[PDB]
């Protein structure tokens, strides 16, 4: 699926709190999310306190990954809307992140690959022995 | 555009959506008398290059802190007096 | 009377009365730790004599023999010790975090929005002068301060 | 100059050396290549 | 006389702890009136003193020279009172105890949920294996021939 | 309005939930899948906010179960009531209150514990107790066993009663959620009729009763001849020779005449110098005044009528200078949180206990308190060690308010938004002022320390070396010793002795609370105290602002109050819980209360208690060495833990034997602790499955699958016996150094 | 940053991946369970360690695995 363009969209209403953007936004990755909202209403942001999300597109910018996919969570669960986050580099290239397919990943969407994944049940794994002096370890064949 | 009502994500002008502000550097030009500011400039030069100031401070400090710990006499510090009292007899005789 | 840090409400800080206040902002931009567009050396000098003149109170007036005969003579010399410490701690500091040449990491836009110039203390020929004028400085201030607990007459801390 | 020798070296041993591998090895702690 | 320990009938510290402790008794004793409730305590307390004395006298106890009774747990006739006599009489007990407990761990091993036969005792089944262990060393031992002592997994 | 609003007959009486455990929730009324369940079984076992999600079955809950603890303390009192009636020497404590060891517990004579029993006197053999029961009951006027033996039928009287109130206020006649939720009537209530009523009843006893029977024990008589109470209500002319105002009446009352009732309403300050207490016409006029203010204050709420105050009208009308216009919402999380009116209830009850532990050492209120310096240090330190978990158990609940109550889309408060939104601010300088505090007052210590040992006495901080004196503690002092000749001229002496002058009530050969001095060693070990408990603040606050959310884990509110971690990663998240943060509170908090405690009794020790010679001149119990040994580590080490820890080891073979006994069992629960504290779970279920493999082995395989304790079980186990331990080492300490020389 | 590698004896049950707050794994199709599919693991580059993975999945001993490994800032839970 194409992304979904993160665009200049709207804010929470939100008095300031001290679990913001302190340096990991400066020189390091920050992240942003977005969720449409259909109506205004009050929710507890991850960096403490409470903030109140406005009607239609909402967007957030957080330090870290958990921050977003908590809110995230807390909002599919809760509110039952539709959010998706980013990752934007102090340089730009704003990077798409959580669904990925355009469905959540509990969903076994076609077209995502295997990547972490071994052929063989958890105990046939090979003693340190075998992979010593090695690069590789004793979950990497 | 970051001053529009509640939009803080201008992806251009990154800075500040990120929190680049200096919240107190002030660009207001030189303060001090520019002739105050000559001769700390010509004086204090000498101690600009970090190379020549980490060797300088180490053997400059290690020098001064060696050498008046050496020649201090028994009136600041008393280890370098002595016992200045006859020395008293440990347990069991001696030992 | 509090207000979010620049009207930006998820940056961790907060205008308050006491980081936004106009007198506060007048004090904390207007001092040698914030003066980015001198050079860092003269702001440097102002830091070090600032921090040596008051550093001999504590070494002279409370050090080991204050109540000896040598107690200013002395504790002048530790202030100075302190300030040979302190140098050397700015320069491993200005070593370590700038390299040789990179441009400066300091915040390059102020508060409302203009380009200000990056603060040139920041850089590690600019940390370097910065160091250069704390030592210079806070001898200076040091060996000042020696003179005037001598010369002028005080009833003292 | 014998019972000044103490004198000399605790101080070299004890501030001046620490010190020293303090700042080389912050040093070496921060360094890239 | 073994282990150069006098017995404590023989002691002279045993007998001088013996007036010592009575000692301590008595100057506490004077404090109340003679036909007083503490007084009688203290002079019942004084009688076990004194018969505990006597009785590790008459038993065979050793005392050393700081006179106290030592036991000689070696294995020596005259001191298998102090050790074996209630060593026994110990693993007799505990194993009474450990054999009714597996017993009834076994009799409550077959059942659908046998968690909660732990934590609800089935008096009547518990009573009725408890007195199983009374003659509990022939029950072991033959197990242990039978093999019923050890799961085979 | 405020309606009555009870159901009949809610929940079956049956012993039906007695039989099945665990009953009262999902997971746990299935049966122990393992040995974990009995913990969860009472761990979860008073958590009705888990049990049943409405707050009005929670409600009938904590009702009933307050009733069942009013049963339980009804019958404490009673046991205790009735040990002073049929076990105990009263009558010769009441003849001799100065020689005579309060004694209200005998042993038997079963394995040689009957020397336990001590010559305490009187013709007594038992053990010296240390509540101060017997001097409550001088301060009653009590004066005969028959009429403990029957306040103890009394009390067991009332234990039943409030065994079948919470009975009835369970299962058969229950209140509803609209008699709770009305807090103006219980406010109301609670002020005018528990403690109102309460204090005015007190001060009736104390004009009708304790006041007669004291003057009479003042002026010396034998207990058994003096009159009976009822005596002196009856027989108008016996009250009136002791007190001629009551000739005359209530007249003086209802005509406003009161100064002719000042015989026995008197404001004579300080203490009584016959028997060391407090004034008991100064204590009845005390209660008087508490019960008219009392009173008073409980009729401000409006309940069922249109006078009154709305705690909601007041909240949420309240602006002012600092965030005025919050305030609102939280009269809705007061009044639909049982957790977080328990935080603030703990809160200022354990601060209201450790109020009473100062002001009960300072100004002894009951007869013959002072004098027994067992019942003062037992008093001071068990009131300080309540006051301090009550304080922490504030913390543990209002971390439970944190995670579950609170819902800032229904009930929203904006002062709690405002605290969490700059939490960061909170915790970072109180951190800071934290690390100044440790290094500005232990770091004294240290300075001092090592000073003295460098041979430098001269550079310590002490009144000899440099002066660190409490200049404002000085003052205040020196003004409440001047207050009541300026200030306060009602009263004749200072409200306590404390704080100087030519005073010093001794009422035998002992001291009886001289004027405290305060020193560098003062100073110092205040901001010792104000240092633990700035960290304890530090510790709890930060669990309980940090119980929902951080940078670290931002969805903690799904993880739970009480949960270990969530797992290694982020470096590690081992104590991140809410419970982990009151779990390291507790530590603070012994540390807190025990160096309070100890200041206690060696400034009592060195400064106040003692003997008064026939010259005029007191020698005190270690002999005024907290100036110049309380300045040092080593100086608590040596002539404070070390000197006094003396009685404790010489204690054997005499009556304290006990206590030494309990020193060291003490001091090995403590180190028993250290087993969980220090360990994991993980190694202790490898044992365990080594065990159960050995148990595999002989057919003796358990259902109930043994498995090592839970990480949360084991800290709790943890601070558990390390609070057990090393509270109960410091309590056979205290007792048996101060009853072997006080 | 770290190692989450998955093992063949995962049945599918989308619990690994519902505990996960940092997206790390994903459900694919795949042919070795009842309910034919199994959790991959493309962004382990944003694992921050928490096991939550591990702690959700209903296997013998495992099917999930997070091996801790080198830690960057996103692996330390870093906001800052
Ligand atoms: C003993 C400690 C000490 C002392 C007494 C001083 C004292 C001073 N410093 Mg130095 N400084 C110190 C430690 C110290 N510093 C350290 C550890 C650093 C490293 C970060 C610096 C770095 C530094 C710089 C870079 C500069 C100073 C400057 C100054 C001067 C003015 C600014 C000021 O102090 O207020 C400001 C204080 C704060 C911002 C601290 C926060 C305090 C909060 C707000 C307290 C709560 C107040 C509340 C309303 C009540 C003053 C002489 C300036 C100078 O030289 O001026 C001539 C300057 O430019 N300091
Ligand atoms: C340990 C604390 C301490 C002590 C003992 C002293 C002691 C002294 N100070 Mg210093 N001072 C201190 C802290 C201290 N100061 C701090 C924290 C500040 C703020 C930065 C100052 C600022 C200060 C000034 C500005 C001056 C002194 C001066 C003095 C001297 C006379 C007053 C005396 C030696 C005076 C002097 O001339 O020193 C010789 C003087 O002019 N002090
Ligand atoms: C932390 C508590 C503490 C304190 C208060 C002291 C105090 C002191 N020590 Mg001790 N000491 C301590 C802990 C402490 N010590 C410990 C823990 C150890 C062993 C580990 C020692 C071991 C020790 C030795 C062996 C010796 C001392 C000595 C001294 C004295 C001289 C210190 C010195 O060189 O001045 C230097 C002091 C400073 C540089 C302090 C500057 C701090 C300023 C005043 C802060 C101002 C902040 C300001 C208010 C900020 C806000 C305003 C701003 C915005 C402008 C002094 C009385 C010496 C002695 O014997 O003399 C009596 C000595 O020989 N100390
Ligand atoms: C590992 C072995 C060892 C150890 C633990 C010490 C320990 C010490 N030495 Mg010795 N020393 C050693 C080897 C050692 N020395 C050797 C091999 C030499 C010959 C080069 C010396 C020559 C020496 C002198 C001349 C002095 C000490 C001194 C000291 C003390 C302060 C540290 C400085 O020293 C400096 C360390 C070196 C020169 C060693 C370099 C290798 C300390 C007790 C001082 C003293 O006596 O204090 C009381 C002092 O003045 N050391
Ligand atoms: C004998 C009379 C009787 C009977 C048959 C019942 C029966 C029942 N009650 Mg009721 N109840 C009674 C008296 C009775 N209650 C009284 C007198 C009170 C007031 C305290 C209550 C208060 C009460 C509440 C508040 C609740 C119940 C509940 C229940 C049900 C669950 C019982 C259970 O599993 O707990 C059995 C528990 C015990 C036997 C423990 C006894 C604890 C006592 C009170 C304290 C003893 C503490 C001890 C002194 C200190 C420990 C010392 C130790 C370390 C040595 C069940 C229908 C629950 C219910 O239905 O809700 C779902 C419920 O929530 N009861
Ligand atoms: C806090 C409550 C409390 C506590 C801790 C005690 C504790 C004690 N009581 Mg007291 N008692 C209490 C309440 C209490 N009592 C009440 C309410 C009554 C009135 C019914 C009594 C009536 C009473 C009598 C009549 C006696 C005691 C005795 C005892 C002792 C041994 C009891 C024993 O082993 O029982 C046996 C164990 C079980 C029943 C189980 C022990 C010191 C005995 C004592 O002191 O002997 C000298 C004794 O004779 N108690
Ligand atoms: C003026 C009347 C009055 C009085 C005296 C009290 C007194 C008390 N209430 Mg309150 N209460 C009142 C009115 C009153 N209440 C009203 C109007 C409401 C509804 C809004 C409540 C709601 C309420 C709750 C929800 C709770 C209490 C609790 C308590 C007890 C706290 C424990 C304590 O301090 O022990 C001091 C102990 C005593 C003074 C001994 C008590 C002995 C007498 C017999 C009972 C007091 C009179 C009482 C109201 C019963 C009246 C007669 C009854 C037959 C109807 C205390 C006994 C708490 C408690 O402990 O639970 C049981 C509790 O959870 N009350
Ligand atoms: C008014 C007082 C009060 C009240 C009503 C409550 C009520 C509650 N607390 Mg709070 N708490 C309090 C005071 C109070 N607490 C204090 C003073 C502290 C500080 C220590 C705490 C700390 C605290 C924590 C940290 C937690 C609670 C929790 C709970 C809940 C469940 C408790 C439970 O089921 O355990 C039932 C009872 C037990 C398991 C018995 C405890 C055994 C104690 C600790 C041993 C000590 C006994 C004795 C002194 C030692 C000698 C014993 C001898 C036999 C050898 C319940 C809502 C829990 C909760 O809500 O989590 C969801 C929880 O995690 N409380
Ligand atoms: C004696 C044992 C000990 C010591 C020294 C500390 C020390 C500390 N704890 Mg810890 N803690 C301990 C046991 C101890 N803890 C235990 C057993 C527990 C069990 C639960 C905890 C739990 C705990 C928690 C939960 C918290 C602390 C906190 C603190 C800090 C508060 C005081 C402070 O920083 O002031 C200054 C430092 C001290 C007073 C420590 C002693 C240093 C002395 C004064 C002299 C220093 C000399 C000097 C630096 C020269 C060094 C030598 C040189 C060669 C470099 C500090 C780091 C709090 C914290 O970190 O936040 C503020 C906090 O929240 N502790
Ligand atoms: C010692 C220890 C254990 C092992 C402690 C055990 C498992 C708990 C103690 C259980 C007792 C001994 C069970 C026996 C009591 C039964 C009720 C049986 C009674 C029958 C007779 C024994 C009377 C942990 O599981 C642990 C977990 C996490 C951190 C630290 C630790 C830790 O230090
Ligand atoms: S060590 Fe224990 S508490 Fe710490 S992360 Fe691992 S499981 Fe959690
Ligand atoms: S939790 Fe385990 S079994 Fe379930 S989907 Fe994930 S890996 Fe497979």
């Amino acid at each position: 699926t194409p992304p979904q363009l993160d665009p200049n969209t709207p804010s929470p209403i939100f008095a300031g709190s001290t679990g913001g953007l302190l340096r990991k936004a400066q020189v390091e990755e920050f992240y942003v999310i977005t969720w449409n909202s259909p109506k205004e209403q009050i929710f507890e942001m991850p960096t403490g306190g409470a903030a109140i999300m406005r009607e239609g597109p909402n967007l957030l910018k957080l330090a870290r990954k958990e921050q977003c996919l908590a809110l995230g969570t807390r909002l599919r669960s809760k509110y039952k809307i539709t959010y998706q986050f980013y990752r934007v580099f102090p340089n730009g290239e704003v990077q798409y992140l959580h669904p990925k397919d355009g469905v959540y990943p509990e969903k076994a969407n076609p077209g995502r690959e295997g990547v972490g994944l071994n052929m063989r049940s958890i105990g046939k794994n090979v003693s340190p022995i075998e992979v010593k002096f090695t690069g590789k370890q004793s979950y990497d064949l | 555009k970051y001053g529009d009502k509640s939009v803080y994500f201008d992806l251009e002008d990154l800075g500040n959506t990120t929190g680049q502000w200096d919240v107190y550097g002030s660009d207001a030009p030189s303060p001090y008398n520019p002739l105050q500011s000559k001769f700390f400039e010509t004086f204090a030069a000498p101690f600009t290059k970090r190379g020549l100031l980490l060797k300088f401070l180490i053997l400059g400090g290690g020098s001064l802190l060696t050498y008046v710990s050496a020649n201090s006499t028994g009136d600041v510090l008393p280890i370098k007096r002595g016992p200045q009292e006859p020395p008293k007899l440990g347990p069991r005789g001696k030992l | 009377v509090v207000q979010p840090i620049n009207g930006d409400p998820f940056i961790g800080s907060l205008e308050t009365p006491v980081t936004s206040s106009p007198l506060i902002a007048w004090y904390l931009s207007n001092l040698p730790g914030y003066r980015t567009a001198v050079n860092p050396l003269l702001r440097g000098v102002e830091v070090g004599l600032a921090h040596g003149f008051f550093l001999v109170g504590p070494f002279v007036k409370a050090g080991p023999l204050r109540n000896t005969a040598y107690a200013g003579s002395a504790g002048s010399l530790a202030a100075a010790g302190l300030v040979v410490i302190l140098s050397m701690c700015l320069t491993i500091y200005g070593i370590s975090s700038f390299k040789e040449g990179e441009p400066s990491i300091a915040p390059s836009l102020t508060l409302t929005g203009r380009k200000k110039q990056p603060d040139q203390l920041q850089t590690a020929d600019g940390w370097a002068k910065f160091t250069g004028g704390f030592f210079f400085g806070g001898i200076s201030g040091v060996t000042w301060a020696y003179f005037l607990l001598y010369v002028l007459d005080l009833p003292y801390f | 100059t014998f019972n000044n020798l103490p004198s000399i070296f605790v101080p070299l041993v004890g501030l001046v050396f620490p010190a020293i591998a303090m700042a080389s090895l912050f040093l070496h702690i921060q360094k890239n290549k | 006389d073994i282990s150069g320990l006098t017995p404590c009938k023989d002691s002279k510290q045993f007998a001088k702890r013996e007036k010592q402790q009575i000692k301590k008794l008595e100057s506490s004793l004077k404090l109340y009136a003679p036909e007083s409730a503490p007084a009688l305590a203290l002079n019942a307390q004084i009688e076990k003193t004194k018969r505990r004395f006597d009785n590790y006298g008459k038993y065979g106890l050793l005392c050393g020279s700081d006179g106290l009774p030592h036991l000689i747990v070696n294995g020596d006739q005259r001191h298998w009172g102090e050790f074996i006599t209630p060593g026994i009489l110990f693993l007799y007990i505990a194993g009474w105890i450990g054999w009714v407990g597996r017993s009834y761990l076994i009799a409550i091993s077959g059942e659908k949920k046998p968690a909660m036969k732990e934590i609800i005792i089935d008096v009547p089944l518990a009573s009725r294996i408890i007195f199983r262990g009374f003659i509990w060393p022939v029950a072991a031992y033959r197990e242990f021939l039978n093999g019923d002592l050890i799961a085979k997994d | 309005e405020v309606k009555i609003l009870v159901d009949r007959d809610p929940i079956k009486t049956s012993f039906e939930e007695w039989a099945k455990p665990g009953h009262f929730s999902r997971t746990i009324a299935k049966g122990p899948d393992t040995t974990t369940w009995i913990w969860n079984l009472h761990a979860d076992a008073h958590d009705f906010d888990s049990h049943t999600s409405d707050l009005e079955e929670i409600s009938r809950k904590v009702f009933s179960a307050h009733f069942g603890q009013l049963s339980i303390i009804f019958l404490w009192l009673s046991g205790m009531y009735f040990h002073g009636a049929r076990f105990s020497n009263y009558e010769a404590w009441l003849s001799d209150p100065t020689h005579i060891g309060p004694s209200a517990q005998v042993v038997w004579p079963i394995v040689g514990q009957e020397i336990l029993n001590g010559d305490v006197g009187g013709g007594f053999r038992g053990i010296q107790i240390t509540s101060g029961f017997f001097q409550i009951w001088r301060a009653s006027g009590i004066t005969s066993e028959l009429q403990l033996y029957c306040t103890a039928i009394g009390a067991l009287v009332f234990a039943a009663l409030m065994l079948f109130a919470g009975w009835f206020h369970y299962h058969k006649a229950a209140p509803k959620l609209a008699w709770f939720q009305d807090v103006e009537s219980m406010l109301n209530h609670h002020l005018a009729g528990l403690l109102g009523l309460g204090s005015l009843s007190w001060a009736g006893h104390q004009v009708h009763v304790s006041l007669p029977i004291n003057q009479f024990l003042n002026a010396g008589v034998d207990p058994k001849e003096i009159p009976l109470p009822h005596e002196f209500i009856l027989n108008r002319d016996l009250l009136a020779q002791l007190y001629p105002s009551f000739a005359e009446g209530a007249t003086p009352f209802f005509t406003l005449n009161w100064s002719k009732y000042s015989e026995f309403l008197t404001f004579r300050g300080g203490l009584d110098p016959v028997t060391g207490g407090l004034w008991l016409t100064d204590i009845a006029h005390h209660h008087l005044a508490i019960a008219i203010l009392f009173l008073i204050a409980g009729h401000m709420y409006r309940t069922n009528w249109g006078i009154g105050h709305g705690i909601k009208d007041i909240l949420e009308a309240h602006k002012g200078p600092f965030t005025g216009q919050g305030h609102k919402g939280l009269y809705e999380i007061l009044t639909t949180s049982w957790h977080a009116q328990l935080s603030l209830n703990l809160a200022m009850l354990g601060s209201l206990t450790i109020i009473v532990a100062h002001h009960m050492y300072s100004m002894p209120p009951y007869p013959y308190l002072a004098t027994d310096y067992a019942t003062q240090l037992s008093l001071f330190t068990h009131h300080m060690w309540i006051g301090g978990f009550l304080i922490v158990g504030a913390a543990a609940h209002a971390a439970i308010f944190m995670v579950r109550d609170y819902d800032p889309t229904n009930r929203y408060n904006d002062l709690l938004d405002r605290v969490l939104r700059h939490r960061d601010a909170i915790i970072s300088h109180l951190n800071w002022v934290c690390i100044f505090l440790g290094f500005h007052s232990f770091g004294l210590y240290i300075h001092n320390d090592t000073m003295s040992a460098l041979g430098r006495p001269q550079d310590m901080f002490s009144d000899t070396a440099i002066q660190l004196q409490p200049v404002f503690a000085q003052w205040i002092q020196n003004t409440h010793a001047l207050a009541p000749g300026v200030t306060a001229p009602g009263e004749t002496a200072s409200t306590s002795l404390t704080w100087g002058g030519g005073e010093l009530v001794a009422v035998g050969g002992k001291v009886a609370l001289l004027p405290i001095p305060l020193g560098t060693a003062d100073f110092l070990v205040h901001h010792i105290h104000a240092f633990t408990i700035h960290v304890t603040v530090l510790i709890l606050l930060k669990g309980v602002l940090f119980a929902r959310s951080s940078r670290l884990i931002p969805d903690k509110a799904n993880l739970g109050f009480r949960f270990p971690c969530d797992g290694p990663g982020r470096g590690g998240t081992c104590q991140v819980s809410a419970w982990d943060h009151v779990f390291l509170g507790l530590f603070w908090m012994y540390n807190a209360i025990s160096v309070v405690i100890f200041h206690f009794s060696w400034k009592m020790q060195s400064d106040v208690w003692g003997s008064i010679s026939d010259q005029g001149v007191v020698t005190h119990i270690t002999g005024g060495n907290f100036a110049q040994s309380s300045i040092t580590i080593n100086g608590w080490l040596r002539d404070f833990l070390w000197a006094q820890a003396s009685q404790v080891i010489q204690s054997y073979g005499s009556s304290l034997s006990a206590y030494g006994l309990f020193f060291l069992g003490a001091h090995f629960v403590w180190a028993f602790s250290l087993m969980f504290l220090f360990s994991g779970r993980g190694y202790w279920q490898e044992l365990i499955e080594s065990i159960v493999w050995a148990h595999n082995k002989l057919k003796v395989a358990p259902a109930t699958q043994p498995r090592a304790l839970s990480i949360i079980q084991g800290r709790a186990v943890g601070v558990t016996h390390y609070l057990l331990g090393g509270i109960a080492t410091t309590w056979a300490f205290f007792l048996a150094r101060i009853i072997a020389v006080g | 940053s770290h190692s989450v590698k998955i093992y063949d004896t995962c049945i599918g049950c989308t619990q690994c991946v519902r505990a996960c707050p940092t997206d790390v794994l994903e459900m694919i199709p795949w042919d070795g369970c009842k309910a034919k599919q199994i959790a991959s693991a493309p962004r382990t580059e944003d694992c921050v360690g928490c096991k939550r993975c591990e702690s959700a999945c209903p296997t013998d001993f495992l099917s999930v695995r997070v091996y801790l490994w080198h830690e960057t800032t996103r692996s330390m839970g870093l906001a800052y």
